[PDB]
């Protein structure tokens, strides 16, 4: 898993930032009218060549706000090019997210976009077979 | 467009002692810590003078120092028992071996950058603080 | 007072340091005779100063990496850009004021910033993790401007792009005001910002070198006395610029180093030699060739070997294992007869490990050699180094260096003689003396003979160590400060 202290917050967010243990990072305030990056994971998840991964996000939210993930896929050794961008919705997160093996190892870099107003508690980002 | 800093801040939370810890951020780049279940002698935070981006995914927070030069370190924070936290500074040679560990239980002290040093780390250690607001510290040459 | 004028110049543009990111796959030989000399003078407390003529925004980490940050350093470009009263800080990404719709993406390699779903900036990092440079992009993906960040935490210059091609570079002062602009199209003059034309002798220069020259002369005038000594590594691009401006009385020591002055160029140096007073060489084979070519001059030419004293000596004796460092070279080809000879030995003597090491090989090339070696085992470890520092760490407990390629690697040899590790080659080198600090094989099959020589007992290995210590000390000590003032003494009778 990726602990909440690997999550960095977008510098445009003007609200309340709090990290509680290794349980969650709480972002509370105004997220904007349309989806806009709130937070991001600073570390990457590797998906290896014959080892498919599924992801779970522990989280909990409050208020008239919504969030989604943007997952971006990078070949091993890519510096800046992504071959896929996957919008994951909150309903998509009721189930595990499948990342299939590929011909090369690749890496994920995951954004949290949010809109509305409220309190988003991002928790542990889990990874399993 | 780059903003000028006279001081060193907490930076990102990655690598803070987090077992039982909440860490709150404010617009002045200060930081508030709280941890009731916390014994003494644990390393709260460490600042580094050289890091690899891939592993660290921040930039180093400590400035390059000159070997055999004396420096004035000044910490600025509010702690509720005034001695709820203290500082240690550790010097490492080119191959990663410790040359020297200083412990200081005050907010202003003088240290010398050891003649064989190559990197160094400033650490804050816990001593059962109730409340800690950490503002910043600084490291300045001495004429 | 000694003055060092180093030959730390760029590959593509001579007056501009290379801006390469930390992950870039290329081994650079940064060590040179000058670094050895600087470290030497420092240990001996000799009064010395450093004149950096080239644009070195990341000078301070460069010097720190090489253990010479404490030098008294003058940077000509620093003066041109009007850096007298600096504010230093370690730049953090949150110190930059990003536009309010920026979106950050962290890769294993760099930080990517986007707006409106298109790539906007890329923030790149140096070896020790500082922010090196930031590229800004147009929505069509082309580079727009390249901000080059000084390692003291401010924007130093901006290269401007037109249609994705580098057009011109504005070098800034501490307030972000452009001081002079360099046109990057060959024949490109540098133009001075006229609102501060007083700072320069003229407002237009044919090329950067003319501008560097103007401020170099300014330096000599305010700071330099007579019978001050100048330490000059030879380089086509500054030998005349410096030597034409040094007053005749100042003794001038020209320095030659194999990684910079190939021996086939000695024939061309006569005009430079005539404007120098002493000629220092790092090898005796180079010393002989100079005494043949210029016999009218062999009272000017002395030998001073260069060592990289960043490395520790004799730390392998503390390990039970004999760790063997085997030097792979892909552009000379992986000699799987030598791999087979190496693998045989380590299986046969169970108190030994081997490290197979390449400089800046790709994962395709590395996987190739682990497949080659493992398939040999069926019918030990692999390291991929990118800088001097990496080899330095790797050799800490290494008992024996093995380089069986046709052109042994120049830095591996310098590390070996600097750490007192003995080397096994298949060819003659000026750095290994057979059975004194290494073993020259008649051919590959004699390997086990040679490996046993230095891994059986500590007896023969420990003499190689004293050989190396003795040679270091006849070139790094006051055993050298003695030799040196004798030589410039001679220069002052010669006038």
């Amino acid at each position: 898993k990726l602990f909440p202290p690997t999550i960095q917050v977008n510098p445009n967010f003007t609200g309340a930032i709090s990290y509680q243990g290794l349980d969650y990072v709480s972002l509370e305030g105004e997220f904007g009218q349309d989806f806009a990056q709130l937070a991001y994971w600073a570390y990457n998840i590797m998906v290896q060549k014959t080892l498919p991964i599924e992801l779970w996000l522990e989280y909990e939210k409050e208020g008239n706000c919504d969030f989604r993930l943007v997952i971006r896929k990078m070949w091993s050794g890519s510096v800046d090019d992504f071959f896929e961008e996957v919008i994951v919705s909150e309903k998509d997160l009721e189930q595990a997210l499948f990342m299939d093996s590929r011909d090369g190892d690749y890496f994920l870099s995951i954004s949290v976009e949010a809109r509305g107003r409220g309190t988003i508690k991002l928790g542990n980002l889990h990874q399993r077979w | 467009i780059i903003t000028q800093r006279q001081s060193i801040h907490w930076g990102e939370v990655g690598g803070t002692y987090m077992y039982g810890t909440t860490v709150s951020y404010y617009p002045d780049k200060s930081v508030r810590l709280y941890n009731p279940l916390l014994p003494s002698g644990e390393i709260l935070k460490t600042w580094f003078s050289s890091v690899n981006y891939q592993a660290a995914r921040t930039q180093p927070q400590l400035p390059l120092l000159k070997r055999k030069q004396e420096y004035q370190l000044s910490l600025v924070f509010d702690c509720q028992p005034e001695n709820g936290v203290y500082t240690k500074i550790t010097f490492f040679d080119r191959y990663g071996d410790i040359l020297e560990k200083k412990v200081e239980k005050v907010k202003d002290f003088i240290f010398t950058y050891p003649e064989d040093s190559y990197t160094y780390r400033v650490s804050l250690l816990s001593a059962g603080f109730e409340s800690l607001t950490f503002y910043h510290f600084s490291i300045k040459e001495i004429r | 007072m000694y003055y060092f004028i180093p030959a730390w110049y760029g590959s593509e543009r001579t007056w501009h340091a290379d801006i390469t990111p930390w992950y870039f796959s290329h081994f650079r030989l940064e060590f040179d005779d000058t670094f050895h000399q600087i470290r030497l003078f420092q240990e001996q407390d000799i009064d010395s100063r450093l004149l950096v003529l080239a644009y070195q925004p990341h000078l301070r980490y460069f010097l720190y990496r090489h253990g010479v940050l404490e030098m008294d350093t003058y940077s000509v470009f620093d003066v041109m850009q009007d850096f007298h009263n600096l504010h230093t800080q370690v730049l953090s990404i949150r110190d930059i004021e990003w536009d309010d719709d920026c979106e950050f993406i962290y890769s294993p390699f760099t930080i990517i910033v986007q707006k409106n779903g298109k790539k906007f900036a890329k923030v790149e990092h140096g070896v020790e993790g500082f922010i090196s440079d930031i590229q800004y992009f147009e929505p069509n993906g082309q580079i727009h401007m390249h901000h080059i960040v000084d390692d003291r935490g401010f924007v130093s210059s901006i290269i401007f792009f037109e249609d994705g091609q580098a057009a011109y570079q504005e070098y800034l002062n501490l307030k972000g005001e452009w001081q002079f602009r360099e046109r990057l199209k060959e024949g490109g003059q540098v133009e001075v910002n006229p609102i501060l034309g007083y700072r320069f002798k003229m407002l237009t220069y044919q090329n950067m070198g003319d501008l560097v020259a103007e401020f170099f002369e300014n330096y000599l005038q305010t700071y330099v006395k007579d019978q001050d000594i100048f330490m000059l590594p030879s380089h086509s691009h500054h030998d005349q610029l410096v030597l034409d401006r040094l007053p005749s009385t100042n003794p001038k020591l020209l320095s030659l180093f194999i990684g910079r002055n190939p021996q086939d160029t000695f024939r061309d140096l006569d005009v430079t030699f005539e404007k120098s007073d002493l000629i220092l060489v790092d090898r005796e084979d180079s010393l002989r060739l100079l005494q043949e070519l210029y016999p009218e001059r062999m009272h000017q030419c002395y030998h001073l070997s260069s060592f990289d004293t960043r490395l520790r000596l004799g730390r392998s004796q503390t390990k039970k294992e004999s760790i063997i460092y085997f030097q792979l070279d892909f552009e000379q080809g992986i000699d799987n007869q030598a791999l087979l000879q190496v693998l045989s030995f380590v299986a046969e003597n169970k108190d030994t490990e081997v490290i197979f090491g390449a400089f800046a090989a790709s994962q395709e090339q590395m996987n190739e050699v682990e497949g080659i070696v493992e398939s040999f085992i069926q019918e030990l470890q692999f390291v991929n180094l990118n800088d001097e520092l990496d080899l330095i760490k790797t050799l800490e407990f290494v008992r024996l260096i093995v380089d069986l390629n046709r052109h042994p690697h120049l830095y591996t040899q310098i590390a070996g003689i600097s750490a007192g590790i003995p080397q096994i080659n298949l060819v003659e080198t000026v750095y290994v003396e057979h059975l004194k600090n290494g073993y020259l094989l008649a051919d590959v099959t004699e390997f086990s003979k040679a490996a046993h020589y230095y891994t059986d007992r500590l007896k023969e290995w420990n003499e190689s160590l004293i050989y190396s210590i003795d040679k270091i000390k006849e070139h790094t000590g006051q055993q050298f400060l003695g030799k040196l003032e004798k030589w410039i003494e001679e220069v002052k009778n010669v006038k």
